[PDB]
């Protein structure tokens, strides 16, 4: 990690719980800078003791545009049915004038309680037939009650949510000093908050902006593919948007129970028929209905933390090579100590601080650096004073090694240069008399 | 890899799912236009990259979960660079060719 | 303790968790939040 700044050792809070090993706690924020993307920052700490010292680190992986999630909906498949209770006049006392109010969620005409597949479909009074042909023993019409059901007969379900907007996030992966590591989904636009371990981080800067449509996401549960629709979308339905039938309920998402699935009148479609009732669907599917598409400064918050509180060499090794490159180039450092410890910064590098933790055996670690020259003094690292050299030319954006074609080339590069200096010289004077 | 847009490694499958999962990408700052295609078969993936560097081992997998391949690299190419050429031992007893026979 | 320090609601962002749930905030610093100077 080139970019990594210490901490602030002046907020202090330890308590000798042990006295081989010293108890601190610290808090506060944190503001430091964020990479272009594909390496692993990290956040080094001190403490007014000497000997130990503690580090944090943070992956990053990705740069992609994604939104956040104002609110969740389901939709069921609906399907058209129906069934009609046919009642002649006089048989269950009929009402010979209809009565306006309806008793829709118990039906005393047709068992009062029972569960139903249906999303409280409402009922109306109709006029029959009458007469011996229609078999009432009478000429007045005929009296047929109604009901509507809302059903799923195999269960496909999406979870809706809309953005209506667009804002660039990345991924971030911490690592605990105790050793702990947790990654998540991070939203770098917004100064959205993570609650895990001891600490919070939240956004980086806002570079990149840009302007797209109000849309959302959609993806089955069994999982055909992502897709994209206009989704316009509220806590209510308006016609012809892209959820009608609004629920919250994956529990009640197959089958239609909780009232949380939410509808609006008369979707489904009656057609009257002189002994029962046609029922038809006005409701739309979930696919092209409207669809225009289907697939196509990093900072953190510190709270109360728990951080608590050696022989080591030279161990250096050979060395890798780029300059200028906005990655780097390797350098191999081979260590035995005596401490599950760390290590620090160096004077004549003027790149960056190390970033090292190891333990006790002989190990071996890899860091990423440019240079032009190899300078490396005053690694302090154990806490002894130790520094090492190492002299090494690194690679850069240089000639060619292997054709040496330029040698030749530049070479024959100079060509008549005095020349046109001296016939040119001969019409000087002349020209300007 | 680096500036231009477009590598060759070979990744291949053994593979008969009904579709790949979300795979991963490589490191240098790596977003390519393709980690997921048909996988019920046995195919190769001709992957293109940014990378251009020389260990080329990283992980990506929907599932491979941080193989390690291998990679060595020459470092011969188009030069376009903005320092001095080079500093050299000319002085000693090279610098008295540069004036030569035009 | 007292309610003269007054605040506004849902200032802290809070995300469901299937067990718990998970506190964030929306809330800003003291410095750089619209600052555009410091000391002359």
């Amino acid at each position: 990690c080139d970019e990594m700044v210490h901490a602030d050792s002046k907020l202090v809070s330890c308590r000798q719980g042990s006295g081989n090993m010293k108890e601190c706690v610290t808090t506060g924020r944190a503001l430091l800078p964020a990479v272009n993307p594909g390496q692993e920052a990290c956040l080094h700490f001190t403490a007014p003791g000497s000997p130990d010292s503690k580090c944090l680190k943070i992956k990053v992986k990705r740069i992609n545009l994604k939104c956040k999630k104002s609110s969740s909906y389901f939709v069921p498949d609906a399907r058209s049915r129906c069934t009609s209770v046919r009642r002649c006049r006089w048989a269950g006392d009929c009402q010979s004038g209809c009565p306006p109010h309806f008793t829709s969620n118990s039906f005393s005409d047709d068992w009062a309680g029972k569960m139903d597949r249906a999303g409280l479909g409402f009922s109306g009074c109709s006029d029959g037939c009458g007469g011996a042909a229609c078999g009432c023993f009478n000429a007045a019409p005929s009296c047929i009650f109604w009901r509507k059901w809302v059903e799923n007969p195999h269960g496909i379900i999406w979870k809706v949510s809309p953005c209506a907007a667009w804002v660039p996030s990345a991924v971030i992966e911490l690592t605990m000093p105790s050793g702990e590591v947790r990654t998540f989904h991070p939203m770098s636009g917004i100064p959205t908050q993570v609650f895990k371990g001891v600490s919070v981080t939240y956004l980086g800067s806002d570079m990149e902006v840009s302007g797209l449509t109000d849309l959302c996401e959609i993806e089955e549960l069994k999982s055909k593919k992502l897709a994209l629709a206009p989704c316009n979308q509220a806590g209510m339905g308006v016609v012809g948007k892209v959820g009608e039938i609004q629920c919250s309920s994956e529990e009640s998402a197959r089958t239609i129970k909780k009232d949380g699935c939410i509808w609006n009148a008369d979707l489904v479609g009656i057609e009257l028929r002189v002994d029962d009732a046609v029922c038809y669907s006005k409701i739309t599917s979930v696919e092209a209905v409207a669809n225009y598409s289907a697939i196509p400064d990093i900072t953190a918050i510190r709270g109360s933390f728990s951080v608590n509180y050696a022989t080591c060499t030279g161990e250096v090794t050979n060395v890798s090579g780029c300059y200028s490159c906005m990655t780097g180039a390797k350098v191999s450092i081979k260590l035995h100590s005596s401490k599950n410890s760390t290590a620090h910064v160096r004077c004549k590098g003027d790149e960056t601080a190390f970033s090292v933790l190891e333990g006790v055996h002989s190990y071996t670690v890899s860091l990423s650096f440019d240079h032009a020259v190899v300078d490396e003094q005053c690694q302090l690292n154990c806490g002894g004073h130790e520094s090492q050299v190492t002299l090494k030319g690194n690679l850069i954006f240089l000639d060619v090694p292997k054709f040496v074609d330029g040698s030749y080339m530049q070479t024959y590069h100079s060509t008549v240069p005095t020349g046109a200096n001296i016939p040119s010289p001969t019409d000087w004077l002349n020209a300007l008399f | 890899g680096g500036v231009r847009l477009i590598t060759l490694t070979s990744e291949l499958k053994s593979a008969t799912v009904c579709a790949s999962h979300f795979c991963s990408s490589a490191t240098s700052g790596k977003k390519s236009t393709e980690i997921h295609f048909h996988s019920g078969s046995l195919v190769g993936k001709a992957a293109i990259h940014v990378k251009g560097a020389l260990v080329d081992g990283t992980e990506f997998t929907f599932e491979g979960s941080c193989m390690f391949p291998d990679g060595c690299n020459a470092v011969d190419c188009t030069f376009c660079r903005e320092f001095l050429k080079n500093p050299q031992c000319y002085p000693a007893k090279k610098w008295l060719f540069i004036i030569i026979v035009i």
